[PDB]
């Protein structure tokens, strides 16, 4: 569903965000 | 006299032994060529040149009374020793920028800059400290009535201009040094709320049904966007650095996760790597107050470090030339030589700080050095 899908994409948003947060080291 | 050139002499070996095992293994090993890495690797470069012919040429002159080898090594020298000076500066606010956005536009940045544009930007960066230093000095010598300094000083002619002093010093560290302390505590509070927004999220996900879960992420995949593409490919290369993580998370809740593999068997790669890639982040850095506080208080540790470094080596000669031209003769001349030694000084540990950190580099710069 529309607010479903979009939950979805924040989620893998703040995955993408925690990756480059790791990536730097400066989790 | 053997205190001065036995402390100059150790800490240019050191600037110039550690920028150099960094340049080399920019290039001594596959994995840290990622993009990411341009940007030190222009750091180091600029601290190797500041380090190889700015620290020992200036304990040369320090320790003798004169800079006797002409007006024109004088002045090459002192445009080059600014021109690394800034060049340094300029890829450490370039470095914060791509900090910032790499974390407050991940999706959009991620996939709105690859190879080229950030080597465009490098140079960008170099060409800009070089026509706002190296042109004015030379320029001024040839235009101003005449070389009037000394027959054996190498100090600049521009210290002398309330309206070029101050405004040169301005634009190139009164800017930066806000500049990168915004950025850093934007990304402090983005990656505290980062942490309660994921919180809240995995319990969601929690509540929420599996099957529908499923069905949204294949809709969403389908509609294949710029960026969500590169999201993808990104999390499922990774996968297997997440996994081990996985034991680090507490066996409290591993039936959780292996439970979930477990439904999530099929579609093996487009749906099973990205959900468990999410659902355990998502795990193990919500959670509770006990690891999120923690991560928290790390970040915050290494931001404060590496700011505070920077902020307070390179404050001995922005403040004392401030006042220069504000109190006339105020600063013993022999206290200005301090805070010129704690610029090159800050040169210094830039590397060390800024690339080890990484991790990766920590074992390879050691395993180089072995030769092994």
């Amino acid at each position: 569903t529309p607010e479903n899908i979009r939950f979805v994409f924040a989620a893998v948003k703040d995955t993408i965000l925690q990756l480059n947060l790791k990536e730097y080291n400066l989790v | 006299v053997a205190f001065i050139g036995i402390t100059t002499g150790l800490l240019s070996l050191a600037t110039v032994t550690g920028n150099l095992l960094v340049l080399i293994s920019f290039k001594v090993n596959t994995e840290l060529k990622t993009v990411n890495n341009y940007f030190l690797l222009s750091l180091a470069c600029a601290d190797l040149i500041i380090g190889t012919f700015s620290m020992n040429l200036y304990t040369t002159y320090l320790l003798m009374g004169h800079w006797a080898l002409g007006t024109l090594a004088c002045d090459l020298w002192l445009a080059l020793d600014y021109v690394a000076s800034n060049a340094s500066v300029m890829n450490l606010l370039l470095i914060s920028f791509d900090r910032y956005f790499s974390v407050t536009r991940p999706l959009s940045y991620r996939a709105k800059r690859t190879p080229r544009r950030a080597a465009l930007m490098i140079g960008l960066a170099w060409l800009v400290s070089f026509v706002l230093w190296a042109p004015a000095i030379l320029f001024w010598q040839y235009l101003v009535g005449e070389r009037t300094v000394l027959a054996g000083q190498c100090y600049i002619q521009f210290l002398s201009q309330p309206i070029i002093t101050f405004g040169t010093a301005m634009a190139a560290f009164y800017l930066p040094v806000t500049v990168m302390c915004t950025l850093y505590w934007r990304i402090y509070r983005e990656t505290k709320r980062a942490g309660e927004r994921l919180a809240k999220l995995l319990e969601k996900f929690e509540a929420l049904p599996l099957e529908d879960i499923v069905a949204a992420l294949k809709a969403l995949l389908a509609t294949n966007r710029p960026e969500i593409q590169l999201a993808v490919k990104t999390i499922v290369e990774n996968f297997p650095e997440i996994k081990k993580e996985a034991e680090k998370l507490t066996p409290e809740q591993k039936a959780k996760l292996a439970a979930l593999e477990a439904q999530l068997a099929d579609l093996p790669e487009e749906l099973r790597k990205v959900l468990l890639s999410m659902y355990l982040t998502g795990l193990l850095y919500g959670g509770s107050e006990e690891n999120r506080k923690r991560a928290i208080e790390k970040a915050a540790r290494t931001l404060s470090a590496i700011l505070l470094a920077f902020i307070l080596t390179w404050t001995p000669y922005n403040i004392m030339v401030l006042v220069s031209t504000f109190c006339k003769d105020c600063v013993p001349e022999t206290l200005w030589e301090l805070g010129y030694w704690l610029c090159y000084v800050n040169s210094t540990i830039n590397p060390m700080c800024y690339a080890l950190c990484n991790k990766a580099f920590r074992d390879t710069f050691r395993l180089l050095l072995l030769c092994r």
